């Protein structure tokens, strides 16, 4: 199937109490390969999967040498918004940033990302041509004029196009025991009543890796969303994910329903019934 | 712009008692990034809790995962302890082992 | 691997 990688980044300022804390994080698909904390013991890029640690110092060095940087132009950066938005210098304040690209099957490209937000809103944003710039509001403006000339997007687009495509496939490649496997859910049904008029079916979906999943409810092979409660997926905590679906039934009818799942680790969709 | 944590309180495998596990409590779109989270036993809090690197979802809102190691019994009671900017006091979930 | 460049708002 098609793999992503991503890079996270967030700044916070707080006045009064020190300059701002960066946090750093790296993924490909739904799985955590480095992170950097400007706050933290070692000061450098580090590793959170087994086989990032094939790379060598050149890598290590450059990629720390390259958050430090990131970090450093964040601060500067919550010094400029303060300014568009004439904002005083006692609140506290967040710049987030995330940047990377999407391969399909054929691990060859099909969309880069590059955008930024503040104080929990959309900033700026590169379109998916990968030559343009989408602003959110007038202050924004201000930095969409200034990259146009300096022609940032062609630079990000060679990265995109090539640079990260080309690091995802070699993470896929050295990861391949991990990061290309496609661990399926393991699936159950639970009941349970309070009443005698009502009970509740609940789907379960455990275990399963890639994160992305869908779990549906059918009454007499009709979708069924009346009545129903999906819960966000979650992440069990060993690299694998949950997720579980319900449905409230009137006593006597839990046989009309089916909870039906797909997953890229199934060779064909799952069917469940009480 | 400002988003109240989701939080979702489990263990990692199914629960079973005396038996060692961990205790999740993930808690997601939230903003700002400012949050305090505590996992108590029995109406206390635990010591020694973990937590992941602070990320984000597409939206913008956070997410993290806080996590303790635990031998669950039938007598102890687990829960999550959050508070938020959003939160006018600490807003408690307790553990369903069921959910 | 991240970007190479320094980009600034």
């Amino acid at each position: 199937g098609s793999h992503s990688m991503r890079y996270f980044f967030t700044s916070v300022s707080r006045p009064g109490r020190g300059e701002p804390r960066f946090i750093a994080v790296g993924y490909v698909d739904d799985t955590q390969f480095v992170r950097f904390d400007s706050d933290a013991a070692s000061q450098r890029m580090e590793p959170r999967a087994p086989w990032i640690e094939q790379e060598g110092p050149e890598y290590w060095d450059g990629e720390t040498r390259k958050v430090k940087a990131h970090s450093q132009t964040h601060r500067v950066d919550l010094g400029t918004l303060r300014g568009y938005y004439n904002q005083s210098e006692a609140g506290s304040h967040t710049v987030q940033r995330m940047y990377g690209c999407d391969v399909g099957s054929d691990w060859r490209f099909l969309r880069g990302y590059h955008q930024y937000a503040y104080d929990g809103k959309d900033y700026i944003a590169l379109k998916e041509d990968l030559r343009s710039w989408t602003a959110a509001d007038m202050a924004a403006q201000t930095t969409k004029h200034k990259w146009e000339a300096a022609h940032v997007a062609e630079q990000l687009r060679a990265y995109l196009e090539g640079t990260c495509v080309e690091w995802l496939r070699r993470y896929l490649e050295n990861g391949k025991e991990t990061l290309q496997r496609t661990d399926a859910p393991k699936t159950h049904m639970t009941h349970h009543a309070v009443s005698d008029h009502e009970a509740t079916l609940r789907c379960w979906a455990l275990s399963f890796y890639p994160a992305e999943i869908t779990l549906t409810w059918q009454r007499d092979g009709e979708d069924q969303t009346q009545d129903t409660e999906l819960v966000e997926t979650r992440p069990a905590g060993d690299g694998t994910f949950q997720k579980w679906a319900a449905v409230v039934v009137p006593s006597g009818q839990e046989q009309r329903y089916t909870c039906h799942v797909q997953h890229e680790g199934l060779p064909k969709p799952l069917t469940l019934r009480w | 712009i400002q988003r109240t944590p989701k939080i979702q309180v489990y263990s990692r495998h199914p629960a079973e008692n005396g038996k060692s596990n961990f205790l999740n409590c993930y808690v997601s779109g939230f903003h700002p990034s400012d949050i305090e989270v505590d996992l108590l036993k029995n109406g206390e809090r635990i010591e020694k809790v973990e937590h992941s690197d602070l990320s984000f979802s597409k939206d913008w809102s956070f997410y993290l995962l806080y996590y303790t190691e635990f031998t669950p019994t039938e007598k102890d009671e687990y829960a999550c302890r959050v508070n938020h900017v959003t939160l006018s006091q600490p807003k408690i979930v307790k553990w369903d082992r069921d959910m | 691997r991240q970007i190479s460049q320094d980009v600034k708002l």
